[PDB]
């Protein structure tokens, strides 16, 4: 269950896979490769 | 053949047109018509306010 969770937070969840490329193109390079995990709200309930 | 390249270059591709698709929602929100598809059948659901 939750390795399924963390998986489709890594898919459609994030700008997709430029974050995971930055990863690399970051690490390569500048020799590190550092992303912000930060919860925010979200809405449109009944309006 | 070992994963070439092209298959990434067009994924990222994919991606980046993500975007205009979504504008691309964003104008069905707005406005296209009561239309409908030609997929297999005639009538589908209007798009106007999916």
């Amino acid at each position: 269950q939750e390795t399924e969770y963390v998986n489709y937070l890594f898919m459609r969840k994030n700008e997709g896979f430029k974050v995971m490329f930055d990863w690399f193109q970051d690490t390569l390079m500048m020799k590190t490769g550092v992303v912000k995990v930060y919860v925010e709200e979200v809405l449109k309930p009944t309006f | 053949a070992a994963e070439q390249q092209i298959d990434l270059i067009a994924r990222m591709f994919a991606e980046t047109g993500v975007k205009r698709l979504f504008q691309l929602l964003h104008d069905h929100a707005i406005k296209y018509q009561n239309q409908e598809e030609v997929f297999q059948l005639r009538g589908k659901w209007v798009a106007v306010n999916p």
